[PDB]
RNA sequence: CAGAAGAAUCAUCGAAUCUUUGAACGCACUGCGCCUUUGGGUUCUACCAAAGGCAUGCCUGUUUGAGUGUCAUU
RNA sequence: AGAGCAUAGCUGUUGGGACCCGAAAGAUGGUGAACCAUCUAGUAGCUGGUUC
RNA sequence: AUUGGAUAUGCCAUAUAAAGCGCUUUCGAAGAGUCGAGUUGUUUGCAGCUCUAAAUGGGUGGUCAUCUAA
RNA sequence: UUGACCUCAAAUCAGGUAGGACUACGCGCUGAACAAUAAGCGCAGGAAAAGAAAAUAACCAUGAUUCCCUCAGUAACGGUGAAGCGGGAAAAGCUCAAAUUUGAAAUCUGGCAACAUUUCUUUUGUUGUCCGAGUUGUAAUUUCAA
């Protein structure tokens, strides 16, 4: 085994946005967040949002 | 001054006057021995220019090398071993004949108050130039690398430069 | 592995553990203390050069820059004279008025005259007047010193005050 | 031999550190010393300006600052550059003119003695 | 404030300056000292060996000869014409005094 | 195990100590010495023991003496 | 009436030790023709093997 | 406990001094067995050997530009 | 002759200094095989080396060195293979020789004596005096940018 394998990986800046942006729709859809395994069954609103 | 007079004159290496004192002084350089203490440089313009002042802890060395690596590098070089105690600031060419070449090297004692308190030479006192000859740091040994300025003078291109994103 | 490290591991004798891992913490601020006492010690240099209202650079920056929020003829540039500029901090202005305060307290420029010095320009004056300094410097008596009529001009300048 | 870039991210630290280094010690002036605006010495960039190394020091007397001055100021001089046009000397002075405005210089104490 | 824009242009307007010379230009201008010290030290100094031959064939009229030893032995045309015009002056100026 | 009660098979650590060698240095490489000082001792001039020293190259200075030297020298 | 550019994977290919084990070495420097250490993972069209 | 750069302040300060800028009916030194030439070897540079310089000269470039080695 | 100067030596004379080791990185010298290659030899430091143009360029010109990216797998060469520009990191400049201090060797080491000082009773200096160095040249001044 050598130190200079590959260890980092490039992805383009557009398609690391598109990812980012998404998962932040994701992350609006109880469903979604259901079926990845959060306890959010009494949760008032989804998105949540909290005062500042 | 005369130094003027001294350096246009050592231009001349063939003229009567210094090709008299050339055959003169070799012969007597010749019966001494191969490295010698010198009281005073042979060319006290050239010593001059070099570095060298009259003052203590400023040596002057005569060595004479046999003709036929550079002769003025191995001068500095035998030198300083043999005043392992002393520094070797410069050298110069004093007379040659078919034989011998003669060269006078010039060097400064580290461990002199007079020469540790004066900033002129303050800075050969620091280790980084232990055996600055040994190292090719001289005037000779600079040039005989190939130290310069332009076009007329490697493991920066035998080497795979990886990225971490590439 | 080594031989040497080897030997302080199957010693009995501790390592000289030095604890000075310290990241993320920055360099504190001396030199001035006007600088020291408005400067935050978690934001950058360029932040805390920002916010009291210096310039880190006085050149373009080789790179972004952050963004927290969005957003809402010879003759007359040499013979010009740029109006200063305007301090737009306290810190800026705090640094303005101690300049110019310490300045004003470190101004006694002007020089008095010494025994000889007063002596010497008096016996040149009593003989040559006042005004001609030209005959005063080629007075070899009495400018023994061979100071030029400027020089004694000076002398008798200071002399005044 | 390879040479890895292991150690990109810790340069880039490392860096960082010495300019908050630097500017603790030197607080409220710049980390960087004003560099003059040049021209690239080619038909394919001379359209482009950059920065130079130093001021000339044509430049340095027409702006009114000596190059002894200058140095301690943090005005680099450049004694090999040189003004072969009006356009050079007069931008780079507007340069140093407009650093002059924006610069305090804080008053140093001076020895005085008593008399002469 | 103090910025600097990098890249575009800033002007296409152009007008020439004048620049003095420079002292290090200056190398090489013979001084009135050094001329003095010069002929001074080529009297006293004397001549080489090659430089007697050459002022042998000079005072001969063997021009031809002597322009292809100073070649010879200095190694090309402009420092043999020069030594020959320096030696030349020479003898014109020994036989001017002798 | 044993052992001490400012204890500790502790930590820190600025003071002391650090056998024979080894660049290794009195000569040798087991021994053999040199000079000086000190002292023994009931064996006192001396002897003996111990201690202090005793490598080489080179630099600056100090002191001393030679010279076939340059003069100075009525 | 421009189709490229970037990244990822697949496949093929050429270099590096280059699927693994395999062929007398030679050279440099040492120790007492010999011995030892390194260059060396030297050189393989060939041999044997190469995993659900 | 040991230190560094500043600040404030007392005392001392050999200033008859030392600098920057400005102006000229006055001046302005610049490194040689090197540069260079021939030739022989090592890997253009370097090295040996033979020869050996100049003073707006010499080097490197495209009459001109740039630089100022030993 | 005395006596100066130049030598040539001597001293278990005073004060110093060099060797050996490490050697990852660094700078020289040397060198085969299958390339500044390993080895071999020499010499340093916390970095070393390099370094304030006898440098590029042919432009509206650049401006010490070093490193990174690019130029570029390009020119060129015979597969080897740069560099100028360009973009970054960092930036800091200077010291002598060559000038008559000549109205004043203004310079320096050492001994000795005091006075200080300390990472330190271990360190480092100051002042005074004498001797020596030095005019075959030590200071101030100057380095072409002047």
């Amino acid at each position: 085994t050598k130190t200079w394998r590959k260890w980092h990986v490039k992805v383009n800046q557009n398609e690391k946005r598109y990812a980012i942006a998404s998962a932040v729709a994701a992350s609006g859809v109880p469903s979604l967040l259901l079926a990845r395994g959060h306890r959010i069954e009494e949760i008032p609103e989804v998105p949540l949002v909290v005062d500042d | 001054g005369a130094y003027k007079y001294l350096e246009e004159l050592a231009k001349k290496k063939q003229s009567d006057v210094n090709l008299f004192l050339s055959r003169v002084r070799a012969w007597e350089y010749r019966q001494m021995n191969v490295i010698h203490r010198a009281s005073r440089p042979s060319r006290p313009d050239k010593a001059r220019r070099l570095g060298y002042k009259a003052k203590q802890g400023y040596v002057i060395y005569r060595i004479r090398v046999r003709r036929g690596r550079s002769a003025r590098c191995t001068a500095e070089e035998r030198v300083g071993r043999y005043c392992s105690n002393l520094r070797v600031l410069n050298s110069y060419w004093v007379n040659q004949d078919a034989t011998y070449k003669f060269f006078e090297v010039i060097l400064v004692d580290p461990s002199h108050k007079a020469i540790r308190r004066d900033p002129r030479i303050n800075w050969i006192v620091n280790p980084v130039h232990k055996h600055r000859e040994s190292r090719g740091l001289t005037s000779i040994g600079k040039k005989s690398r190939g130290i310069g300025k332009g076009h007329r003078f490697w493991l920066r291109h035998n080497t795979l430069s990886l990225r971490r994103y590439r | 592995a080594n031989p040497r490290q080897r030997n302080k591991q199957r010693s009995g004798k501790p390592r000289l553990t030095r604890r000075n891992a310290n990241k993320k913490a920055k360099a504190k601020i001396y030199g001035n203390f006007v600088i020291q006492q408005n400067w935050d010690k978690h934001a950058t240099l360029r932040q805390n050069y920002a916010r009291l209202g210096l310039l880190a650079t006085p050149n373009y920056v080789t790179g972004g820059v952050e963004k927290l929020y969005p957003d809402p003829t010879l003759d007359d540039v040499l013979d010009k004279e740029i109006s200063i500029a305007p301090a737009k901090t306290e810190v800026v202005r705090q640094l303005e008025e101690e300049a110019v305060k310490k300045a004003a307290r470190q101004s006694n420029k002007m020089l008095p005259l010494s025994a000889f010095e007063h002596a010497y320009i008096q016996r040149l004056i009593n003989k040559y007047g006042t005004e001609d300094f030209e005959s005063m410097a080629k007075d070899v008596k009495l400018n023994s010193k061979l100071f030029n009529g400027s020089k004694l001009k000076n002398l008798y300048i200071r002399m005044k005050a | 031999y390879v040479k890895t870039w292991f150690n990109q991210p810790g340069r880039k630290l490392r860096r960082r550190q010495a300019r908050q280094t630097k500017a603790a010690k030197i607080a409220p002036r710049p980390v960087e010393a004003i560099r003059p605006a040049v021209k690239p010495p080619t038909i394919r960039y001379n359209m482009k300006v950059r920065a130079g190394r130093g001021f000339t020091l044509e430049e340095l007397k027409a702006a009114g600052v000596s190059r002894r001055v200058a140095s301690t100021i943090g005005i680099p001089v450049d004694h090999r550059r040189r003004n072969r046009s009006e356009e050079s000397l007069q931008r780079n002075v507007e340069r140093i003119k407009v650093y002059l405005a924006h610069l305090i210089v804080f008053p140093r104490k001076a020895g005085q003695p008593k008399k002469g | 404030a103090p910025g600097l824009v990098v890249g575009l242009n800033k002007g296409k307007t152009l007008t020439k300056r004048q620049l003095p010379e420079r002292p290090s230009r200056r190398k090489g201008h013979l001084s009135k000292r050094t001329a003095f010290v010069r002929s001074i030290v080529r009297e006293v100094a004397g001549f080489a060996p090659y430089e007697r031959r050459v002022m042998e064939l000079i005072r001969n009229s063997q021009d031809k000869r002597a322009r292809k030893l100073a070649k010879k032995r200095l190694g090309t045309l402009k420092r043999a014409k020069g030594k020959i015009e320096e030696l030349t002056s020479v003898i014109q100026s020994s036989r001017l005094a002798h």
